C-alpha cells in the first residue's frame, strides 16, 4: 500500500541531512559520475547548492543545526541532479559495453 | 598552490568580526548548553543501546563464571 | 587601568612580551614550586624525613 | 624568486604547505586531532625510547637489572621509564580512535592514505611486541613463547621460520639482542612511512564529518588547527599523565617483575590491553593454524574496508542503520577485549567465538549490507 | 602580504630618505589641488566647513615640512600596528583568506 512510501520517509528523517537545509543530491559521495554531473548542471542549481554546501558545513563546525522551520520536507525534497547522473551513467555503460564489443 | 584553484563560488558574502571585538564563550546558558543537550539527545539512542547490551554480557558472564566455580550441595547430598 | 598599562607596557612590543615571559617564568616557578611544595608537605605532616629528621640528627648515642 | 621566504625556500616551503598555508576543512571536529596527536606521540616514544635505550643492556643475565638500574639510579630513570610504558598504550588509544574516526567518516576512500595507514598499524604492533620483551620480565618471555611458537603451526616453513626468528631453540639471548634491534629500529620505519601517509593525504587534503566538498569553505591549519591541535594535546595529556603519576602499574602486569622463567609458565599468559582484542580472536579457533589466520585477519581485514564501500554517501554522518552497526562493532571489540583478557573456560570460551565471529560479520557482510538497503531507502 | 607588509615598515623603519621624498610629492599634491578656480573653490568651502576656517598652503607647508622620519612612525604605530582592521573584499576572493591572518599581520615589522 504506502508501506514503502512510510519507511523512505521515515529514512529521510532519521538521514538527518534535511536539518542542515541540504537536498538528498547535495548529500552524494563526488566519485567520477557525480563529478561529470555536477558539471552539466545549469548555472542557478550549481550555485543553490553551492551556497547550501556551504551553509551546512559553517552549521557543521558551529556544532548547530538549522531552526525546525527551515528543515527540508522529504517531500519537497529536490533531486536536482539524479536526472543528470542516470544519463551520466547510461554513457559510461554504452562506452564500457562498446569498448568490449 | 591549493588556494584559488579550489571550487567556483558566486553570490555568496560573509561578515565576520575580529576576535577582539567579540567573546571567546558567549550564550553558554542561552545557546550552548541548549544545543550540548541537543547533541547527546539525537545520538544516545544510537550510541548508549549496544554498549549497554555490553554491559550485560559482561555482567552475566562474569557472574556466571563464580557461580560455575561454587559447589554443588547435590554433590555430597549422599555421601554418608 | 591594569590591563591597558599591561598592554601598552608589555605585549604591545614583541620585545616586551617575550621579556615579560622569560621573566614572568623566572617569578612563577620561584614562587609555584615554594607552593606546592608547601601544599604537600603540609599534606603529609610528619610522615617525611623532613619531619622525624631530628630525632636521630645528632640526638642519639 | 618569490615575495615571502615561506612560499620560495625549498624548505619553508615544505613546511608552508603542510602546516601553515595547508588548506583544511572548516568543519572538521575533535576526531580529526588524533592524526596530530599520532604524530607527537610518536616523537616522545622515541625521545623516551633513545634515553631508556642509553642505560639497557640486552642480555638475558642483566636485562631486567639494567631496566631496574634505570628507575633506580638513573636521574629521572623512573619517570623516563613511566612515560615510555604509558606512552605506548597513549599511542594505541589514539591509533585506535584514528582509526574508528576513519571508518565511521569513510576517510578509507582515500585508499593509499589508508592503506599507509594499515601499514603504520602493523609496524607499531611489531614495535611494541618487540619492546614488551626487552625487561625480561616473565610475561616479557612467555608472551614472546607463545606468540613465537604460533608460527611453527605454518606448513612446511614453519618449524624453519621460528627457529630463524629465535637464532636457537627457543626464546633466548639471541631473540634478545635481535628483539633490541628491531625494537630500536622499527620506530624509524614508522616516522618514515608516517611521512608517505601525510604525503598522499596532502593529494586530497582533509575529508570533512559531513563527507561533502569543503572547496567552498577552506581555512589556513594555522591558527585554526595548530591551536585546536595543542588544546586537543594538553586535553589528552591530562589523563596520561595522571595516569602515569598516580597509577603507574594500574594497565601493567604484576608478573613482569619477576625475572623471566623458562621453569615457570605463569598461570594467565595475556598481552597488555591494546592486543587483548586480537588474542580472543586467537584463541577463538581452536587449531593453531586455524587461529594464527584468523589472528592475522584480524588486522589484516582493514586492507578490505575500502572495497567494502556500498554507500552513495561518505561518512556515515547521515545513516543512523549504519551508525548503530558502528556502535554495535565498537561494543563488539570492547567484548573481545575483555574476553582477550579472560581464562578459556565456559562461559568466556562460548562468548569469545560469538564475538571473533560478529567482528568480521559486521565488516565483511553486514556494513556493505545495510549501506546497500540504506541507499534504497533514499531512493537511490 | 607585500602591502600590510609596507604598513608595518612604516611604523617601524621609516627613513629620513623615504619622508624627505614623501613630503615633496605631498607638497606638489596639495599645490595640484588648487589648480583651477573650481578646485580652489572646493578647499574653500571644505576648509571652512570642516576647520571652520582656511588652511594656506603656506601654513600646510610648514606643517608638512616639520614632519620627520621619527614622526611618521610614532603617528602610523598609533593608527595601524596591532589594530582590528576593517576589510571588504569583492570578486574572486577564494586566494586571499582569514581575517586571523590578515590580523597577524597587522603587527612585528
Ligand atoms: C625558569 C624558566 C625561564 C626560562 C624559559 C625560557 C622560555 C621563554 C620563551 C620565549 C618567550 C616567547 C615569545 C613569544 C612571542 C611570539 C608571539 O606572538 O606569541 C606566541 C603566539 C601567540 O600569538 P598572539 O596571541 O597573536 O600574540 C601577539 C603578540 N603581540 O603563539 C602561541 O599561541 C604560543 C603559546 C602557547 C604554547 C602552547 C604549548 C602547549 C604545550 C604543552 C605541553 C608541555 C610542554 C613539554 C615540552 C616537551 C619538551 C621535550
Ligand atoms: C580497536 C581496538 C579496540 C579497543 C576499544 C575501542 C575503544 C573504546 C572507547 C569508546 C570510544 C569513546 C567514544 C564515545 C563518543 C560518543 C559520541 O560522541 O558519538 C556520537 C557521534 C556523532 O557524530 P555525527 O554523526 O558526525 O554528528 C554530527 C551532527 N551533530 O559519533 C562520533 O563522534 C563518530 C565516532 C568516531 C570515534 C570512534 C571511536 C571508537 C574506536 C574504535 C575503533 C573501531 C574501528 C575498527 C577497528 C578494527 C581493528
Ligand atoms: C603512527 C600512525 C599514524 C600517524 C602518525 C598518522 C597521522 C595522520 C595525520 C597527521 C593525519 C591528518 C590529521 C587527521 O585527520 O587525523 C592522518 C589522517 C589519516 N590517517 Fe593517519 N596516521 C596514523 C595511522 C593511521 C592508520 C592506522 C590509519 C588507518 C588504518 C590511518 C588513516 C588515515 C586516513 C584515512 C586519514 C584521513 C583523515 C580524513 O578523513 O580526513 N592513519 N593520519
Ligand atoms: C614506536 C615507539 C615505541 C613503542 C610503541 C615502544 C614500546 C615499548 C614497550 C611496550 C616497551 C616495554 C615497556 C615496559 O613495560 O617496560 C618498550 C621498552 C623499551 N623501549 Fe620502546 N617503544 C618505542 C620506541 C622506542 C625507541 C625509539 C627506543 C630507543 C631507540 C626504545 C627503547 C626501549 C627500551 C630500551 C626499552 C626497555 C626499557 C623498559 O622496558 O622500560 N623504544 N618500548
Ligand atoms: C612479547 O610478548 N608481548 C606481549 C605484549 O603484550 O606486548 C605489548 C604479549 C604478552 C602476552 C601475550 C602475548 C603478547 C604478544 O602480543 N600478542 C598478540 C596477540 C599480537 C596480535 C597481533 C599482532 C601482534 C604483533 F606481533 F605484535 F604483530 C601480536
Amino acid at each position: 500500500g504506502r508501506l514503502m512510501d512510510r519507511i523512505r520517509k521515515w529514512y529521510y528523517n532519521a538521514a538527518g541531512f534535511n536539518k542542515y537545509g541540504l537536498m538528498r543530491d547535495d548529500t552524494l559521495y563526488e566519485d567520477d559520475d557525480v563529478k561529470e554531473a555536477l558539471k552539466r548542471l545549469p548555472e542557478d542549481l550549481y550555485n543553490e547548492r553551492m551556497f547550501r554546501i556551504k551553509r551546512a558545513l559553517d552549521l557543521s563546525l558551529k556544532h548547530r543545526i538549522l531552526p525546525k522551520e527551515q528543515w527540508v520536507k522529504y517531500e519537497e525534497d529536490k533531486p536536482y541532479l539524479e536526472p543528470y547522473l542516470k544519463e551520466v551513467i547510461r554513457e559510461r555503460l554504452e562506452r564500457e559495453a562498446w569498448n568490449k564489443k | 598552490i591549493h588556494f584559488g584553484n579550489l571550487a567556483r563560488v558566486r553570490h555568496i558574502i560573509t561578515y565576520s568580526l575580529s576576535p577582539f571585538e567579540q567573546r571567546a564563550i558567549p550564550n553558554i546558558f542561552s545557546d550552548a548548553l541548549p544545543n550540548v543537550w541537543r547533541r547527546f539527545s539525537s545520538q544516545v539512542f544510537k550510541v548508549a543501546p549496544p554498549f549497554l547490551g555490553a554491559y550485560l554480557l559482561y555482567s552475566w558472564g562474569t557472574q556466571e563464571f563464580e557461580r560455575l566455580k561454587r559447589k554443588n550441595p547435590a554433590d555430597y547430598e549422599n555421601d554418608q | 587601568a591594569l590591563l591597558r598599562q599591561a598592554y601598552s607596557a608589555l605585549f604591545r612590543r614583541t620585545s616586551t612580551f617575550a621579556l615579560t615571559v622569560v621573566l614572568g617564568a623566572v617569578l612563577f616557578e620561584r614562587a609555584f614550586d615554594q607552593g606546592a611544595d608547601a601544599i604537600f608537605e603540609h599534606l603529609n605532616e610528619g610522615k617525611l624525613w623532613k619531619h622525624i629528621k631530628h630525632k636521630y640528627e645528632a640526638s642519639e648515642e | 624568486m618569490a615575495p615571502n621566504i615561506r612560499k620560495s625556500h625549498p624548505l619553508l616551503k615544505m613546511i608552508n604547505n603542510s602546516l601553515i598555508d595547508l588548506p583544511a576543512p572548516s568543519n572538521i571536529s575533535a576526531w580529526w586531532n588524533f592524526g596530530s596527536l599520532l604524530a607527537v606521540c610518536l616523537m616522545t616514544q622515541i625521545l623516551t625510547g633513545l634515553l631508556l635505550a642509553m642505560h639497557y643492556t640486552a642480555d638475558t643475565s642483566l636485562a631486567f637489572s639494567s631496566v631496574a638500574h634505570t628507575c633506580r639510579n638513573v636521574q629521572y630513570g623512573w619517570l623516563i621509564r613511566n612515560l615510555h610504558a604509558n606512552g605506548a598504550s597513549f599511542f594505541f588509544i589514539c591509533i585506535f580512535l584514528h582509526i574508528g574516526r576513519g571508518l565511521y567518516y569513510g576517510s578509507y576512500l582515500y585508499k593509499e592514505t589508508w592503506n599507509t595507514g594499515v601499514i603504520l598499524l602493523l609496524t607499531l604492533m611489531a614495535t611494541a611486541f618487540v619492546g614488551y620483551v626487552l625487561p625480561w620480565g616473565q610475561m616479557s618471555f612467555w608472551g614472546a613463547t607463545v606468540i613465537t611458537n604460533l608460527f611453527s603451526a605454518i606448513p612446511y616453513i614453519g618449524h624453519t621460520l621460528v627457529e630463524w626468528a629465535w637464532g636457537g631453540f627457543s626464546v633466548d639471548n639471541p631473540t634478545l639482542t635481535r628483539f633490541f634491534a628491531l625494537h630500536f629500529l622499527l620506530p624509524f620505519a614508522i616516522a618514515g612511512i608516517t611521512i608517505i601517509h601525510l604525503t598522499f593525504l596532502h593529494e586530497s587534503g582533509s575529508n570533512n564529518p559531513l563527507g561533502i566538498s569543503s572547496d567552498s569553505d577552506k581555512i589556513p591549519f594555522h591558527p585554526y588547527y595548530s591551536f585546536k591541535d595543542i588544546l586537543g594535546l594538553t586535553l589528552m595529556l591530562t589523563p596520561f599523565l595522571t595516569l602515569a603519576l598516580f597509577s603507574p602499574n594500574l594497565l601493567g602486569d604484576p608478573e613482569n617483575f619477576t625475572p623471566a622463567n623458562p621453569l615457570v609458565t605463569p598461570p594467565h599468559i595475556k598481552p597488555e590491553w591494546y592486543f587483548l582484542f586480537a588474542y580472543a580472536i586467537l584463541r577463538s579457533i581452536p587449531n593453531k593454524l586455524g587461529g594464527v589466520l584468523a589472528l592475522a585477519a584480524s588486522v589484516l581485514i582493514l586492507f578490505l574496508i575500502p572495497f567494502l564501500h556500498k554507500s552513495k554517501q561518505r561518512t556515515m554522518t547521515f545513516r543512523p542503520l549504519s551508525q548503530t552497526l558502528f556502535w554495535l562493532l565498537v561494543a563488539n571489540l570492547l567484548i573481545l577485549t575483555w574476553i582477550g583478557s579472560q581464562p578459556v573456560e565456559h562461559p568466556f570460551i562460548i562468548i569469545g567465538q560469538m564475538a571473533s565471529l560478529s567482528y568480521f560479520t559486521i565488516l565483511l557482510i553486514l556494513f556493505p549490507t545495510i549501506g546497500t538497503l540504506e541507499n534504497k531507502m533514499l531512493n537511490y | 602580504f607585500c602591502a600590510q607588509g609596507e604598513w608595518m615598515r612604516l611604523c617601524t623603519s621609516t627613513t629620513e630618505s623615504e619622508v624627505k621624498r614623501a613630503k615633496n610629492h605631498l607638497r606638489s599634491a596639495m599645490v595640484a589641488q588648487l589648480d583651477g578656480t573650481t578646485p580652489v573653490c572646493e578647499t574653500i568651502g571644505s576648509h571652512l566647513l570642516n576647520y571652520g576656517r582656511r588652511i594656506s598652503l603656506e601654513e600646510w607647508d610648514s606643517r608638512i615640512s616639520a614632519v620627520d622620519a621619527r614622526m611618521v612612525r610614532d603617528v602610523c604605530s598609533k593608527y595601524i600596528y596591532d589594530k582590528c582592521p576593517a576589510l571588504a573584499a569583492v570578486g574572486p576572493i577564494e586566494q586571499l583568506l582569514d581575517y586571523n591572518r590578515i590580523r597577524s599581520g597587522m603587527y612585528w615589522i
